[PDB]
């Protein structure tokens, strides 16, 4: 069913995925304290957390077969368009349905609601990315599919700034039909149909949730910038 | 501009 090329993609992007995601979360002892009582006492916790895991997001991008045959520059405008959108993927790993909040392994190390809007966001903003983690969560994907997932999100022609979008939409399509057969050999129709539709449906879900809080961000006018890491400056503008 | 991210996907 799934062809040796596409059974090859998948565990580059599981050995990619494994050497990019420390289910631990050690590493996270290492940034700024999380201060929960200011007023944005958890920005810059929640700033080194982005910051660690835009790193990441370039690691699992690297080892994407092609990404690295792409212009730097188309490189990079789709890191700094994605990694957001990546990151709220990923971080459904964590995530945990019965309390909403996001779980990496203590209770200083674990994000609700409320920790997020004292990073500096608005409670308008999070209850969509809360529904957009539930229902991910509730597709029970295996992580053959998330990183896959992972990959089409990341190499997307419909990025702006993209030149080569042929290119880019060439890799892309390569991974969608790896994701398709992936799923045809776990399910029959019409079942397989419907997942992956579902999946095709969060991705747009998560392109919308950029583009609003992009929106929003952009449509802003330093005490909470000199807080955030250079890193985080430099991707998202 | 986005140095520290060319760095980044070079190395
Ligand atoms: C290692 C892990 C672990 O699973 C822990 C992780 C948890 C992820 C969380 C829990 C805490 C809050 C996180 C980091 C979210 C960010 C603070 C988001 C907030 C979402 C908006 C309401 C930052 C958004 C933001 O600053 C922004 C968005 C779009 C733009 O164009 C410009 C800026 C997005 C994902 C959120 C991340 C993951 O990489």
């Amino acid at each position: 069913k799934l062809s040796e090329e596409q059974q090859h993609i998948i565990a580059i992007l599981l050995d990619a995925h494994h050497k990019t995601y420390d289910p631990t979360y050690a590493d996270f002892r290492d940034f700024r304290p999380p201060v929960r009582m200011s007023p944005l006492s958890m920005l810059p916790h929640l700033a080194d957390l982005v910051s660690y895991s835009i790193q990441k997001v370039i690691g699992f991008a690297k080892m994407i077969p092609g990404f690295r045959d792409l212009t730097s520059d188309d490189q990079i405008v789709l890191l700094k368009s994605s990694a957001i959108e990546v990151i709220m993927l990923r971080s459904n790993q964590s995530f945990t349905m019965d309390d909403m909040s996001w779980d990496c392994g203590s209770q200083d190390y674990k994000y609700d609601v409320t920790d997020v809007s004292k990073a500096g966001h608005t409670l308008e903003l999070i209850e969509p990315l809360i529904k957009f983690q539930v229902g991910l969560k509730k597709l029970n994907l295996h992580e053959e599919e998330h990183v896959l997932l992972m990959a089409i999100c990341i190499v997307s022609p419909d990025r702006p700034g993209v030149q080569d979008a042929k290119l880019v939409e060439a890799i892309q399509d390569r991974l969608s039909n790896t994701l398709q057969t992936y799923i045809r050999c776990r399910h029959p129709p019409p079942g397989s149909h419907q997942l992956y539709a579902k999946m095709i449906q969060k991705l747009a879900d998560l392109r919308s949730l950029n583009e609003e809080h992009s929106k929003q961000y952009r449509s802003l006018s330093p005490e909470n910038s000199m807080k955030l890491t250079p890193l985080v400056l430099e991707v998202f503008g | 501009e986005n140095a520290l991210l060319r760095y980044l996907l070079d190395k």
